[PDB]
């Protein structure tokens, strides 16, 4: 069960509230992990931790013992030349079209011959979805089509680690669930690793094989779904079936009305 | 990675986007050499299927002879799992 | 009382800005560029110069047409008439087509080097370029930096030549003065080497100075689209007090 | 059942795709309506006519009578003056704070006097989820918040008719359970009107009471939700479990690639 | 053929908008702003005006330094160093103050009159407020049109009162000039209702088509953070091409 | 709308921002000769509570003595559902 990022314990505040408190992970290789939770952690601000973008504070993150932020700037770009990212509402690179979108970071990364580096060009969009709206302007898009653009390019080089950051957001019931076969159909035939961060808890029980439920700085509950929801707290029972029963700011203010002057 | 000889050219081992061009032209000097083409590329050799296991084997035949001409056995049990991600039929030998 | 240590302090997040804009400078100079910067540094030069290039000519015809139609009206009193090709170069030359060059430079292409990279700021362009794994530093800037070097002092020679010779087009062909006195008043005035050569070399460092923080200011900036116009001016601020506040300096280093 | 919209009929191209031809949709006053369908259609491109943002072709959309785009724009302000609109992802007015951008609408219209405009202006944010976050920039939020800050100045003034356009897109499953109670109980207390966009089949039925899922450029399906699941064309069951059986571009080109040079 | 009747095509279409900006102006102006607008347009100035005073003062205080530092050291030769005080009035006032002025006003805010309209139409910050219901034409235009209008001649009476203030200070404290005869030199020759009354209707027109082009660039460009930038040197193009353009038809109608 | 006398101030049929300015400062002119304040307001004439039934009321007592001295009968049946969307308790008279 060896890993490839393994979270030594974390403290990290930027927006000096409680986030991430002496919390430790372990994403082993060949797993679809889903890191589900409610709006009290920052926003693939994990993600970012991983991707060596902000800081961690006292924390300390082993990519195989290879430190990100202790490593270079030269040795970080070919690390991060190891994954593939689905931004949050996915960033496109505006005015390139779909036909240089995906591949741009094939173009990054050529090592081959003129034609294999043409071929595979050719081989990506008819691999993912794709082949006949290849110059089409990045302008007449939707959220259904964004993320739907985004993830060609994902997936673009085969990774040894690849990020998806709620893909299902703007996807048709049907897509949604072409797409919930798209991502697990690369991963047993291709056994790369996989990290999802959604909150849609029917299909993720279904896809995932460790999800990890965080509420403001630490872990709700970890595992696989069968004893995840067989062991769970009061706080992953109200996270389940939806019921409304939790310690949220519904209101913020909860003092009076009736002493309470209005400006 | 290496194709051999005895009439036959194999994909063994991995596909790995470093090579496929010193093995893509000496692997089409045999081709001209083999009429008819009765060689067999045998593919469950293969096990690294990924989109670049696409690429080199159909590159012979774009300027080779007959398009069913030169054959193929089989995907090595994750290849397949591509087809359908690609909606795919019949396209290559399944021998 | 803590707006004068708000107003306090705000030198030193600016000195301390400043230093990392140098310590972003070495660090995109002392690396070798790979295969295909050239090609992207071409397309510069087709977005920064020849872009530029239909502004400097206007501007050009302009002020050489003011300068030799006032001064000689007073000038000509006296006796003469003759000087009017000197002063005309002599102004030009080592004195508005270093200043007024780059004036006219850090408006066009001095935004448009900020504003394409406020471009890829706010959409998480720059961000997703890491994350793919390229270096902008690289990628995006080193190209575009290269291009601001190169393009200015290829425009303001550019803009004075034709800045001279608007200046004719008033005196020959209205003010019917003698065009063997024209230009012989400049082949005796106007050395080469000591003129047109050290207008170039004014025009380099007010070409650095205006690229380098126009490149800088539109990276290390928050993506917030109002304070895309407040680093929008910084640049031209921090240009024009430098264009011209190192005018002074090699003016006199130079003669004097 | 006397409407508010009543769209006649209408063609529409700003892809040159097919988008919108003779259709004709009615808006029952006081009724939770939900525009959602597959990827075809313009996102809220729909709901741009009614705001009367882009133009009706052959269309015709009448506001009881007074004709949007045969109006002055003197008595369109004072139209789009009914409306309130949380946008696809969200827009927040960035400079101004939270205080602010609820706020903004309620400055923009007040009619009472200055005490009583204040009163107001300290008594929305109570009547929301809030007045305990009311100076943090919108520099400091993500979708589960973007939505929630934005669909506050939606409800700030008390409209005629109201729109949301996938609120349901970064919320988690507690919360998102408050919202489907936050919209609807709205609802029912001030008799208003509401036209929700979204695609999320389980709580989209048991919130709405008319339906319409529209396919490229016709409804596939209208009604109450008894009847509309009763009445599934085969265009329907196929939508409502996301049964992988559909004729959408699942992928585009189906050309050979034997057959097919790689550039 | 081909790019020729595509170039052919672009002009049409150019022609086209441009007429519409005209068409915008009157709807701008021919309504009357209600409660509320002056406290933005207030804020405008402290927008554009109040921010825009710290670079005119050191373009002001230099080309001042330069002028009387050149022409006078060919001058003095014959018998004229009192006509010092002259040839540094006359060719700011009604010269380069009109130009000069407008060409530092359209690169500081002559952009963030268009980045911060072009901030709105990338978000849909422009859409979301016609949707809630304002009008941005009256509610983020004509306070920054009214501003736009107003601060140009507010800055460039006060840029040509230190350039003439600025060739003071090369003159008596390093040339040793008299001082009586630099001030008298002007007195007799300069006088107000011709010079610098007329140095402000330059500097109107000069204020309406640089701020006008501005706000229109801004408003009606496609949300494009590419060509947000190719917007922005039109908005600079144009008023470059056109603050030039038309002194010449301002220095004929006043004198000539 | 309209508040009445027979020592009750009452508020029937509509709240609706083009008023509650004459009916406030007139309608307190009742309160301060309205002594240890046993007046009773009927809300449930109210029939359009929409968080501006939520302002002049409260209004009173700013500019009043008595906190909970001045009564209120109860909600009309659509007001309460505003209630517990603010999360709140017990906060006015509920006769
Ligand atoms: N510049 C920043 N970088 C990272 N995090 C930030 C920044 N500014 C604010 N934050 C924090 O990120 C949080 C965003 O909320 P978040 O937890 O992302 O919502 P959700 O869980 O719905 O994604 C805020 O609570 C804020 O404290
Ligand atoms: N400027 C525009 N205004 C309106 N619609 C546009 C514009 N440009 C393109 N479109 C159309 O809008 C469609 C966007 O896809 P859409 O149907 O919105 O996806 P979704 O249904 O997932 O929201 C495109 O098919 C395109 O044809
Ligand atoms: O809007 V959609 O986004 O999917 O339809
Ligand atoms: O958690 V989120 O809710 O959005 O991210």
């Amino acid at each position: 069960t060896q890993s490839l990022i393994e979270v030594k314990n974390l403290s990290f505040n930027r927006g000096e509230r409680v986030i991430y408190d002496n919390i430790s992970l372990n994403i082993r290789r060949g797993q679809i992990t889903a890191i589900m939770g409610p709006s009290g952690t920052g926003k693939t601000t994990l993600l970012r931790l991983i991707g060596g973008q902000l800081v961690p504070d006292q924390g300390e993150v082993l990519l195989d013992g290879k430190d990100i932020a202790q490593m270079s700037r030269q040795e970080l770009f070919a690390a991060r030349a190891r994954m593939g990212m689905l931004f949050q509402s996915g960033a496109l690179f505006t005015d390139m079209s779909v036909y240089e979108n995906v591949a741009f970071p094939i173009r990054a990364h050529t090592k081959l011959s003129e034609n294999l580096i043409a071929e595979l060009v050719a081989l990506k969009l008819e691999s993912v979805g794709l082949r006949g709206t290849e110059q089409l302007m990045p302008t007449e898009l939707s959220g259904g089509m964004n993320r739907r653009v985004a993830l060609a390019r994902a997936i673009a080089l085969d990774p040894d680690l690849i990020m998806y950051d709620e893909p299902f957001a703007g996807q048709d019931p049907i897509v949604k669930g072409v797409l919930t076969r798209l991502i697990r159909s690369l991963r047993e035939a291709l056994d790369l690793t996989t990290i999802i961060v959604s909150h849609d808890v029917p299909e993720t029980l279904s896809i995932a094989d460790y999800i990890y439920v965080v509420a403001e700085g630490k872990i709700q509950g970890e595992g696989t779904p069968e004893e995840l929801q067989a062991y769970a707290s009061p706080f992953v029972k109200q996270f389940l079936t939806g019921s409304a029963e939790g310690p949220v700011e519904y209101q913020f203010s909860h003092q009076a009305y009736l002493d309470n002057e209005v400006r | 990675v290496v194709q051999y000889l005895n009439q036959e050219l194999v994909v063994s081992g991995k596909i790995d986007f470093e090579n496929a061009e010193q093995q893509y032209q000496a692997g089409l000097a045999i081709i001209k050499k083999q009429t008819s083409f009765p060689l067999i590329v045998d593919l469950k050799q293969l096990e690294h299927g990924n989109t670049l296991a696409l690429a080199v084997l159909v590159q012979w035949l774009r300027q080779t002879p007959q398009k069913s001409g030169l054959h193929f056995k089989n995907v090595p049990e994750k290849m397949l799992k591509i087809i359908q991600a690609c909606h795919l039929q019949e396209d290559l030998h399944l021998v | 009382m803590n707006t004068i240590a708000w107003l306090g302090r705000l030198v030193i997040e600016r000195i301390r800005g400043i230093g990392v804009a140098a310590l972003m400078l070495l660090q995109i100079i002392f690396s070798l560029p790979s295969a295909g910067g050239f090609g992207r540094f071409v397309y510069q030069m087709h977005r920064v110069g020849v872009m530029s290039l239909l502004i400097i000519t206007v501007s050009g015809l302009f002020i050489g047409l003011v300068l030799g139609l006032q001064g000689y009206s007073i000038l000509v009193n006296v006796g003469s008439e003759s000087m009017l090709g000197t002063m005309v170069s002599l102004t030009l030359l080592r004195e508005l087509a270093p200043v007024v060059a780059a004036l006219l430079f850090a408006g066009r292409a001095g935004s448009a080097l900020t504003a394409e990279i406020g471009s890829m700021k706010q959409s998480e362009q720059l961000a997703s370029m890491e994350m793919i794994g390229v270096d902008p530093l690289k990628q995006i800037v080193s190209p575009r930096l290269w291009a601001g070097i190169v393009s200015l002092p290829m425009l303001t020679v550019i803009f004075a030549a034709i800045g001279i010779v608007g200046g004719k087009l008033v005196g020959v062909d209205f003010l019917g003065v003698d065009e063997g006195s024209f230009w012989s008043g400049m082949q005796n005035n106007v050395q080469f080497g000591h003129d047109v050569v050290n207008g170039i070399i004014k025009s380099i460092v007010f070409a650095l100075l205006c690229t380098w923080i126009a490149v800088f200011q539109g990276y290390a900036c928050d993506p917030t689209p109002e304070g895309i116009a407040t680093a929008m001016t910084r640049t031209v601020v921090y240009s024009s007090l430098c264009v011209l506040g190192f005018d002074f300096v090699l003016t006199a280093v130079m003669f004097g």
